[PDB]
């Protein structure tokens, strides 16, 4: 099997700057002049691989003029001329040389921004799940950066562990901003047992509490 | 345009069998090879089988030898992949996509359509479809919380997709019970809270849920 390696795996660059990523075959690719077997594809978050670059340096139908390939051989640079925000994703190469074809690990490019604080919003649970015997409480951090922020839930202040999952969305392609869901399970008896439900969320030294009276 | 629709993804026994098929149009579907490439959760790309256009040559990952065989009804634009002896590493979304010229030697233009992919889970596990509960309360948000299935995955719109900005719907999670659970949110401005409708359209095939909730 043809091995190919890609440099770096995670790409953090500004909007503006240029960006290189790097393919390495094991075996050559060039199999006539003119002819490298190297393909370069993109995958946005939650849609399928888009084709970028085909036989090292052809630019597929509606890429745009800011994407082009070159090398032969065992060496590759998918370049990005100017970085825009909507680029952000997977970058892989593949060779088509042989069977079976054979991908690159993935670079992630990552979009440079400023800071911006969450808007957090909490929500108790519905009547209707009340009903059936659980709590979810969630928490919805709003379009924030960087990625690292804290979220502590504080059940009538106490500091609940273990009963908590969060996920994160990709960076959204126009404001370069993370989302983050997390939910508090508990069963109802434990709800009821209990007044003031609070998400605190924190980045850096800073943090910002939103909470409910289950009671009001 | 050139478009592949797959099909036939959905949980399956360890050991068990199940069919894809990818439907192609606005092509010449007999000229082209066409390849099947998936990617485990969080994982990168992998090709898995080829068949060329008359079918002629059938090409495999070694792990899927001789357990997946590939084919195809030119008569029906349609390529299929069968799936046998299905193994924990087979949990992937399968994509079909458009491959070489099959001119006496063929003609290579990169994979250059994709389709929009199938999951295929394998888990001794069983099918459940998920519970939508609402996310109530200048800016609101409001959204639903989609509870307790398997197996992945589950599609969210809002007002059957009229409402694109401003959504964020989430990664799920693995609660503990061996189940997924899944938030989507919106903000939206809050003055229109009372002059408008927001619904999440939330769609789970593997258990035919087709839910539609209005989130007051």
């Amino acid at each position: 099997d043809i091995v190919m390696t890609q440099s770096p795996l995670s790409l953090p660059v500004t909007p503006g700057e240029p960006a290189s990523i790097s393919c390495r075959s094991s075996q050559s690719l060039l199999y006539s002049i003119g002819y490298n077997y190297l393909d370069w594809y993109l995958q946005k978050s939650g849609q399928s691989p888009q084709l970028l670059i085909y036989l090292g340096s052809n630019r597929a139908s509606g890429v745009p003029d800011r994407f082009s390939g070159s090398g032969s051989g065992t060496d590759f640079t998918l370049k990005i001329s100017r970085v825009e925000a909507e680029d952000v994703g997977f970058y892989y190469c593949m060779q088509a040389l042989q069977t079976p074809y054979t991908f690159g690990q993935g670079t992630k490019l990552e979009i440079k921004r400023t800071v911006a604080a969450p808007s957090v919003f909490i929500f108790p649970p519905s009547d209707e799940q009340l009903k059936s015997g659980t709590a979810s409480v969630v928490c919805l951090l709003n379009n924030f950066y960087p990625r690292e922020a804290k979220v502590q839930w504080k059940v009538d202040n106490a500091l609940q562990s273990g009963n908590s999952q969060e996920s994160v969305t990709e960076q959204d392609s126009k404001d370069s901003t993370y989302s983050l869901s997390s939910t508090l399970t508990l069963s109802k008896a434990d709800y009821e047992k209990h007044k003031v439900y609070a998400c605190e969320v924190t980045q850096g030294t800073t943090s910002v509490t939103k909470s409910f009276n289950r009671g009001e | 345009e050139v478009q592949l629709v797959e099909s036939g993804g959905g949980l399956e026994q360890p050991g068990g069998s199940l069919r894809l098929s990818c439907a192609g149009s606005g092509f010449t579907f007999r000229d082209y090879a066409m390849t099947w490439v998936r990617q485990a959760p969080g994982k990168g790309l992998e090709w898995v089988s080829s068949i060329s256009g008359s079918g002629g040559n059938t090409y495999y990952a070694d792990s899927v030898k001789g357990r997946f065989t590939i084919s195809r009804d030119n008569s029906k634009n349609t390529l299929y992949l069968q799936m046998n002896s299905l193994r924990a590493e087979d949990t992937a979304v399968y994509y079909c996509a458009k491959d070489r010229l099959s001119t006496i030697r063929p003609r290579y233009y990169g994979l250059d359509v994709w389709g929009q992919g199938t999951t295929v889970t394998v888990s001794s596990a069983s099918t459940k479809g998920p519970s939508v509960f609402p996310l109530a309360p200048s800016t609101a948000a409001l959204g639903c919380l989609v509870k307790d299935y398997f197996p992945e995955p589950v599609t969210v719109s809002w007002n059957s997709g009229a409402l694109t900005s401003g959504v964020h719907t989430f990664p799920a999670v693995l609660q503990s019970s061996g189940l997924y659970s899944l938030s989507s949110v919106v903000t939206v401005p809050s003055s229109s809270l009372g002059t408008k409708t927001y619904t999440c359209n939330v769609d789970h095939k593997p258990s035919n849920t087709k839910v539609d909730k209005r989130v007051e």
